């Protein structure tokens, strides 16, 4: 039950690394968490600050 | 409470569940739902190690979706250490999600116009590439091969053209899936 | 009709205040849209024909077009005494501008020229008409005889006062940009206090404008 | 003089006119003062080359239709000049075949026609060249005509210039 | 395009040639040095303007080499092409990846990816060709062309041509 | 959508260098960026999906008007005004025959916009600015 609550995005979960073992189940509060694709989310991870104050 | 909070709190909410994993959206929604959360209150609430979660502060940090504070105060049984209280800064999260943003659709830009400009060759023997205006200078003396300067080998064809509306494809995908970032 | 609306929602689109003539805006109309002053002149008349013959039932849709009509055919037909202003801001306290198209006329004596051709005796009257050399100048038309008249009475029925200061001499004026000065709004409001008690049964006080009013009043109750 | 390393400047491009920092339009000559780039055209390159061959031949000594101006100049080739004359061959060939106009008077009426446009000496040596036919055509061939001339002018002047094609 | 412009060379004379006609020397190695040599700054140098008169100042002889260094300034007719420039020229060879167009005394080779796609490769024509619906492109064929992209060695100049602007191609 | 362009999928707010570029020949909400990356190399079709008319770079063009038909109706009366241009002076007074002149300057430009009989009213355009 907790598997397709996951996957239907209704509550949060964090889960081993070793297997996917659901421990603490929290409540989704934001919208679904698929949205953005792996490479848009690699592709956001490709670039970085250079300093603070300017913004 | 106050409408705008609440559109932070959702914008700070989509961007965790979108581009970051369960664990940062687990540590950036319990900082959204108590608003100052020190070490020892994430590990209560979340159950999650020191060491796990080293990478998420570190990436939150990076990202500035939330800030550290270094304060030490003085407990009544004097086992004081300098703890560290975990935040969120909206303004300057906000801001980061802009720049962050912005420059990110400016080169898939770059990378689409890079795409954009024709194809070249490259020499599979030496991998290393050749574009059109330089494989002129190497073309044979036969006028049909453009053959390697160092591997003396006939380039072939490579595919930065034929793969333009893929990238454009790409670039819309990633528009109407971020489109209620932009909105807030 | 709708590429005339297109190109008022094209002039509107202006960031600075446009002062400008009808026919500078009929040239302007005519080099970027291919609309003559004559067509334009016609525009209220074609309109109310049209909507005759499709006997429509409903026209609050067409209010607009009949506020279009009208201010194609004023602007086609005065050229003269009339002027176009287009303002970014219609109001300078609001966040978004907000841009507002005027067609102003300039010459009071327009309107009332037929008036005086039509009629052969007219008996302009007012109780406070006054100077009264300015409107024969100001409305061009010529006049006999004009005259005010002295009221002769037995005891002085009206006692006018120009108060200047208040009761510490402190100078009072009605100004826009100091409405908010604290001696002057103290001095109209013990002005006004005093006179209400001296007066026995109604009194009446006259502001500058609406929002100076509201201002007094409300920092007057504050 | 500043020494800064200035590594940054635009492209060279025709349509914007930058032809490089040495193809300005003032050139300080050999005799130290500034002077207009020159710039030709196909007709008037080939005919200012031969002029220079056949004084090179006059100096040595003293020291009309396709087929046969390809012989003449080729024998005035052979006779002026030595070695590695592969691309100077070349330009001959290509002057011949692509030169508009002829003799010496048409051609300085092409020059003087364009100076009286008052115009770019590239873009003057391009219309000179090209043989264009209409002035949109002009236009989409050379986007350096763009809000330079108008078409009216444009029209007309390539109209003569297509009266003074010849052969 | 076709332009004339000063130029100044450093030309070295071996000391052989150091006899009375060392300007007649310094001429003809100007000539067989500077007719028909490209370089990437000032273009294909075509032909030397004003033989007659040809700037030749005092000669610095090399303090180890021996040789006299001569700094010559001379008028001459250069060829130097630029982005975005039509041009007309001469097919001279074809092949699958394009065919070189002959400008002057340079070879512009227009690539594959640059031709209205109407138009394709034909090997089995004798010579190789280009053919479309409308028009053959061959050998010594008429054909007018836009210089695109330009590189510049120090001694090489090379040029890509593209017909897939309207009204252009074949004359 | 009036406010991103479609072709390149950027909004107004982040990226304020898009402009209101449209063509004659087929009126599209196209930014100058996409026209300067497609149309700079060559010739070639509509963008968008549905259409696939060949165009030119040099002749985009800002929009002035807000209404697409507005803006197509009023570039169609140019290209018919450029050419006919016939007045009182040229009727020499006969306002009548004026107006019968503006009635078929009016239906032609109507035909032209809608299309109804586009190859008949071009084929009359064009004999009669051959005189
Ligand atoms: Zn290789
Ligand atoms: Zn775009
Ligand atoms: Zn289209």
């Amino acid at each position: 039950t907790i598997n397709q609550l996951e996957e239907d995005s209704k509550i949060l979960v964090l889960r081993t690394k070793k297997d996917k073992t659901p421990r603490y189940v929290w409540y989704n509060s934001g919208g679904n968490l698929k949205c953005i694709d792996e490479e848009f989310v690699k592709m956001w991870e490709n670039v970085q600050l250079p300093q603070f104050a300017e913004l | 409470d106050r409408p705008i909070d609440d559109i932070v709190k959702n914008l700070l909410k989509f961007v965790v569940r979108g581009f970051y994993g369960g664990s940062f959206v687990l540590v950036l929604d319990a900082i959204l739902f108590h608003s100052v959360l020190a070490e020892d209150d994430l590990k209560q609430l979340l159950s999650i190690n020191k060491t796990e979660l080293g990478p998420l502060i570190a990436r939150l940090r990076s990202d500035r979706l939330i800030s550290i504070h270094k304060q030490r105060e003085y407990p009544p049984n004097s086992k004081s250490v300098e703890r560290v209280y975990y935040y969120v800064k909206y303004p300057h999260a906000i801001d980061a999600i802009k720049w962050k943003v912005h420059q990110v659709v400016q080169r898939l830009k770059d990378d689409l116009d890079k795409n954009s400009e024709p194809n070249g060759y490259m020499c599979p023997i030496c991998l290393t590439k050749y574009t059109q205006l330089e494989a002129v200078q190497l073309l044979n003396f036969d006028r049909t091969e453009f053959l390697c300067s160092l591997c003396d080998e006939p380039l072939v064809e490579d595919d930065s053209g034929k793969k333009n509306k893929e990238k454009q494809d790409k670039l819309n995908r990633l528009m109407d899936q971020i489109q209620p970032i932009i909105d807030s | 009709l709708k590429r005339l609306i297109e190109y008022l929602k094209t002039r509107m689109k202006v960031l600075h205040v446009i002062s400008e003539t009808p026919k500078s805006f009929l040239q302007h109309l005519k080099q970027l849209t291919f609309i003559e002053r004559k067509p334009l002149r016609f525009c209220s008349e074609r309109l109310s024909l049209l909507v005759r013959t499709l006997e429509v039932t409903e026209v609050e849709d067409f209010t607009a077009l009949k506020d279009i009509a009208t201010f194609a055919t004023l602007i086609s037909t005065y050229e003269e005494g009339f002027l176009l202003i287009i303002e970014p801001y219609e109001i300078e306290n609001a966040a978004v501008p907000n841009p507002i198209m005027r067609f102003t006329c300039l010459d009071a004596s327009i309107a009332i020229k037929p008036v005086f051709e039509r009629f052969s005796s007219v008996i302009i009257t007012s109780g406070t008409i006054s100077p009264l050399d300015m409107y024969p100048r100001m409305l061009n038309f010529k006049t006999v005889l004009q005259k005010s008249y002295a009221m002769t009475l037995a005891k002085k029925s009206f006692l006018p006062m120009i108060i200047t200061k208040g009761s510490d001499q402190v100078a009072i004026s009605s100004r826009f940009e100091i409405r908010n000065d604290p001696s002057i709004v103290r001095n109209y409001g013990s002005m006004l206090v005093e006179f209400a008690k001296i007066t026995p049964d109604g009194m009446v006080v006259f502001f500058p404008s609406y929002l100076y009013m509201e201002s007094i009043v409300s920092m007057w109750q504050t | 003089r500043r020494r800064r390393l200035k590594k940054v400047e635009e492209e060279e491009n025709a349509a914007t006119l930058q032809l490089g920092q040495e193809f300005q339009l003032k050139q300080i000559n050999h005799q130290g003062e500034e002077e207009e780039l020159i710039a030709l055209n196909l007709s008037e390159a080939r005919l200012v080359i031969k002029e220079a061959l056949v004084e090179r031949r006059r100096a040595f000594k003293r020291s009309e239709t396709r087929e046969k101006e390809l012989e003449s100049i080729d024998v005035l080739l052979e006779q002026t000049t030595g070695g590695n004359n592969k691309d100077l061959k070349n330009t001959m060939q290509y002057l011949t075949n692509f030169s508009r106009f002829r003799d010496q008077e048409t051609v300085g009426a092409v020059i003087q026609l364009l100076k009286s446009t008052g115009l770019h000496p590239f873009e003057v040596a391009q219309l000179g060249s090209l043989a264009c036919d209409t002035a949109d055509e002009a236009k989409t061939l050379i986007p350096s005509l763009n809000n330079k001339i108008s078409d009216d002018e444009l029209e007309r002047i390539l109209k003569e210039l297509s009266n003074l094609e010849t052969l | 395009m076709f332009f004339i412009k000063d130029l100044s060379l450093n030309i070295t004379l071996h000391p052989s040639f150091f006899g009375p006609r060392m300007k007649q020397y310094l001429k003809t190695k100007l000539l067989e040095e500077v007719e028909g040599s490209c370089t990437g700054k000032f273009g294909y140098i075509l032909c030397v303007l004003d033989y007659d008169n040809i700037d030749i100042q005092r000669g610095r002889i090399l303090p180890t080499d021996g040789s006299a260094e001569f700094n010559v300034k001379y008028r001459a007719v250069v060829f130097k092409p630029f982005k975005g420039e039509v041009v007309d020229g001469t097919v001279v060879s074809c092949s699958q990846h394009g065919f070189e167009v002959q400008v002057g005394p340079m070879k512009v080779f227009v690539t594959k990816h640059l031709m209205p796609q109407d138009l394709t490769f034909n090997a089995g024509s004798n010579p190789p060709s280009y053919q479309s619906s409308e028009d053959v492109i061959t050998i010594k064929s008429r054909i007018r062309v836009k210089i695109e992209g330009c590189i510049s060695q120090v001694s090489s100049i090379h040029a890509i041509g593209s017909i897939k602007e309207d009204y252009l191609g074949a004359i | 959508n009036k406010d991103m362009c479609p072709i390149c999928k950027t909004d107004r707010y982040l990226s304020p260098d898009v402009k209101f570029l449209v063509n004659p020949e087929c009126y599209h909400r196209i930014c100058e960026s996409c026209v300067d990356r497609i149309f700079s190399l060559g010739p070639a079709q509509c963008p968008y999906k549905g259409c696939d008319k060949i165009l030119r770079k040099n002749k985009f063009k800002t929009q002035i008007f807000d209404d697409v038909e507005v803006e197509k109706e009023v570039d169609i009366r140019k290209r018919v005004f450029n050419v006919f241009n016939k007045t009182i002076d040229d009727f020499n007074g006969d306002l009548v025959e004026y107006n019968k002149y503006l009635e078929e300057v009016e239906d032609i430009i109507y035909k032209l916009d809608h299309g109804i009989d586009v190859a008949k009213t071009e084929e009359k355009l064009r004999t009669y600015e051959e005189l």
